[PDB]
């Protein structure tokens, strides 16, 4: 019947799309797991505190950067000021 | 005979299939069903600790079929049916 | 201990059989990239047995010309009856083994089969991405007032057109200056290098960003990160500089620029001028655009803002005399889309000016959709209606603070559908629903479906 | 909802067992045919989009596909690896 | 010639200008209409911010073209 053929058409469309999507998902995850045997998911923190490696925000100004210009090491959160004083040659 | 069905389908292809497929895709995409199915897939992959396609599909397909909104379902069916009453004799 | 299909290993034990296979895969994929929709329906989605179209997935046989459906087990029947255990899914080109009952997705050679001829060399010179770098995820520390820059850069860092450009070595291949302390693109390629690969051979992965900052200081110190600035202005400035670098690397009546910016971001508005009497006309002006700026007052949704944007206006300060109705008139102006860009960038005008000369931030939440339909905004009808035109949200920049002082943050979506928040050095997982609850300032949309 | 009797004579009139045809028959056509996109209609793209727009269909399907040079460490798109190896590494 | 400017609210205003007119002059006219100083103004055309010292003709800006006006949102 018309009703039946229409149901079959819709089923055809849905099963085609589903099989495509699922095949793509399974192939991608298979690839990721095979390439990277020790694979870990990026961390999700419900508390909104930890990064994708499950770490908190690092202490600045505890970190420093070595400015290749002039040969001076400069605390990173003060780097721009240095460049304003350094690039002004 | 049942060659008839295939014949009719051939006609359907030569003529509108794109409009249906695209409208379906847009509807399922816009209502969030596609991403729900992605989340379901990640969840099942994590629960069964497996990427084997057959076993994951075996659990995914029925539910995914149920998740199709009634609105989209009846609208797309309605549209196909609209297209069918054109080219069949009763 | 995940296994690999032993059947393809078996075939691959013989070099010529392997070559036949890879040749056929390459040929098939070329066909898939070069076949019109109807031919595809009739010749790759038609079951060889029942002759139905789209009887579930249809598979094209690796060993013969037969196509077979899923619903009636007809490829399954080809496999049982002829002994051909490998078939290709006509929706994605992926190769199925009917003995394993699983797809082969984890063989690098198969995924990149077009390089099979040179595969040995490919394996000697290069390695797969490191787990840490594979998604290019790393934070960029605040080096002064650089939040307006990095927030912009992460959406660029996750843009497929840009990543395709950069990883293709186009600037590197063609740069006439070939120094990252002068060339913005060389520096960018260095950034991509630092984030996805490894410099030869803790302070990690900051070199490219520092080069970019040095270039910026050299062209405009004010926009170089010491002081707070406008992210949209930085966007237009940097894309213009990139465009200038494209023009620079050229060896050579062409009004439209042919650069990467103008093949991705450039659209055109149609402005019509019509007589309110005759309502026929019209005087049409075409304006290029790289992004859209939207008013938000008294509105709650992005579609409302676009509607307002697209809304007709009557000019009261334009001198206009109609020749068709022979009278002085106040012309009607309307903006619509003449041409859409591949990537659509939106700025919400989250500010207002007061009579006392001060400004105020608008913190009003504006709802924005995960998927955006532009059909109501296209100027030109076909022999009519305009078809569906849908974009996918891929990026958000948000601001916290006031008009004259604040902070930018970025949100980016990656594969599998997961969202991450990029706050300087901190990359974190975030759900889609919360991103969607954010106060959006900038939005990045990639073209997804065009009917 | 009602019963189908046959196929209208005019469609057969002007349009029209196991098939003998072969999918590799498309190669001839495929050799002469420009790159095609799925669910982005070409004519609508011509009317509403620019003629030289770059286009990537479904850009977030899988993570970026690339490899890294052992000598200079550059991340290379698959279509760029070979010449990078010829005169750029 | 007449050109247009689309303000923050979306309201469009009209200016009478010559191709040789400087960005400073246009911004002055905008100040004269809206009461907003030039240093607070950002004038956008064709994906570029219009720069002081340059002319309309330098940017190939013609009759009845529309410029888009915005402000700055600073963040550091
Ligand atoms: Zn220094
Ligand atoms: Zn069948
Ligand atoms: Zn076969
Ligand atoms: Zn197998
Ligand atoms: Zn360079
Ligand atoms: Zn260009
Ligand atoms: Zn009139
Ligand atoms: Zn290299």
């Amino acid at each position: 019947t018309i009703d039946s053929i229409s149901n079959g058409i819709l089923n055809n469309l849905l099963t085609t799309l589903i099989q495509d999507i699922v095949a793509r998902e399974t192939t991608q995850q298979q690839l990721l797991k095979t390439r990277y045997p020790d694979l870990r998911s990026y961390y999700f923190d419900p508390n909104g505190s930890l990064d994708i490696n499950g770490l908190q925000k690092q202490q600045e100004s505890s970190q420093y950067i070595h400015c290749e210009n002039c040969g001076r090491d400069v605390s990173a959160n003060r780097l721009a000021a240095h460049l304003q004083r350094c690039l002004s040659r | 005979t049942a060659q008839l069905k295939s014949q009719i389908q051939q006609y359907l292809v030569e003529s509108n299939y794109e409009l249906i497929s695209n409208e379906l895709k847009a509807r399922l995409l816009q209502e969030g069903w596609v991403d729900k199915v992605k989340d379901l897939t990640k969840s099942e992959m994590n629960i069964n600790e497996s990427t084997n396609f057959t076993q994951i599909l075996s659990t995914v397909e029925p539910k995914a079929l149920e998740m199709v909104s009634d609105s989209t379902r009846e609208t797309v069916l309605k549209q196909i049916r609209e297209f069918l009453e054109e080219i069949v004799d009763t | 201990a995940m296994s690999i299909c032993p059947h393809i290993q078996q075939v691959f034990q013989n070099e010529k059989s392997k070559d036949g296979v890879l040749k056929t895969c390459n040929a098939a994929r070329y066909i898939l990239n070069h076949s019109v929709p109807k031919e595809k329906f009739l010749n790759t989605m038609k079951c060889g047995t029942c002759h139905e179209i789209n009887s579930g997935a249809t598979f094209m046989c690796l060993q013969c010309g037969f196509c077979g459906c899923w619903n009636h087990s007809h490829f399954l029947s080809h496999s049982k009856q002829i002994g051909h255990i490998f078939g290709i899914n006509s929706n994605n080109g992926l190769l199925f083994c009917f003995k394993c009952e699983d797809y082969i997705g984890n063989i690098d050679l198969i995924n990149d089969a077009i390089l099979a001829k040179y595969w040995d060399d490919v394996c000697t010179k290069t390695m797969v991405p490191s787990m840490e770098r594979r998604d290019g995820l790393s934070g960029l520390i605040n080096m002064g007032s650089t939040a307006f820059m990095s927030s912009i850069l992460q959406c660029l860092i996750h843009n497929p057109y840009f990543i395709r450009h950069s990883m293709s070595q186009i600037h590197s291949n063609n740069c006439k200056v070939r120094s990252p302390d002068k060339c913005f693109s060389c520096a960018l390629d260095k950034i991509v290098h630092e984030l996805y690969g490894a410099l030869n051979t803790s302070t990690n992965r900051q070199t490219g960003f520092i080069y970019l900052l040095t270039c910026a200081w050299k062209i405009n110190q004010n926009l170089a990160g010491y002081s707070q600035q406008d992210a949209h202005e930085f966007w237009q400035f940097i894309i213009n500089q990139i465009h200038q670098s494209y023009v620079l690397d050229l060896p050579n009546n062409n009004k439209q620029c042919e650069c990467i910016v103008h093949t991705v971001f450039e659209g055109s508005l149609e402005s019509s001028i019509v007589c309110p009497g005759c309502q026929n006309n019209s005087k049409t002006t075409i304006d290029p655009f790289l992004d859209l700026s939207l008013d938000i007052k008294d509105k709650k949704k992005l579609y409302e803002c676009l509607d307002s944007f697209h809304k007709k206006e009557q000019l009261k300060d334009f001198n206009y005399h109609c020749g068709e109705c022979n009278s002085t008139q106040d012309a009607i102006k309307q903006l619509g889309i003449h041409k859409l860009p591949s990537v659509l960038v939106l700025q919400l005008k989250r500010f207002e000016h007061l009579l006392n000369g001060s400004n105020r931030k608008l913190d009003d939440f504006i709802e924005f959709p995960t998927y955006l339909n532009m059909k109501n905004y296209c100027s030109t009808k076909e022999k009519g209606k305009v078809p569906d035109i849908i974009y996918e949200l891929i990026g958000i920049v948000s601001h916290k603070g006031t008009v004259n002082e604040g902070h930018y943050i970025a949100f980016c979506k990656i594969s599998g559908g997961q969202w991450f928040k990029f706050n300087d050095s901190m990359v974190s997982s975030i759900s889609q629903e919360e991103v969607l609850k954010e106060q959006a300032y900038l939005l990045f949309y990639t073209i997804r479906q065009v009917n | 909802d009602a019963e189908i009797k046959g196929i209208k004579p005019k469609v057969i009139e002007e349009y029209s067992g196991p098939s003998n045809d072969s999918w590799k028959s498309l190669m001839s056509s495929a050799k002469d045919t420009p790159l095609q996109y799925d669910h982005m209609n070409r004519e609508s793209l011509k009317k509403y989009f620019n003629p030289n727009a770059q286009l990537i269909e479904d850009p977030l399907d899988k993570p970026i596909q690339y490899r890294v040079c052992e000598k200079c460490g550059k991340p290379l798109a698959l279509t760029a690896i070979v010449d990078h190896l010829e005169n750029h590494c | 010639m007449q050109i247009f400017v689309k303000t923050l609210t979306g309201k469009t205003i009209t200016l009478e200008v010559e191709p040789s007119d400087t960005i400073e002059n246009v911004k002055a006219k905008i100040q004269d209409k809206e009461g907003i100083p030039p240093d607070q103004q950002r004038l956008i055309f064709a994906g570029k911010q219009l720069e002081d010292g340059r002319t309309l003709s330098d940017y190939n800006i013609q009759k009845e073209s529309t410029l888009h006006l915005v402000l700055r949102l600073r963040g550091g």
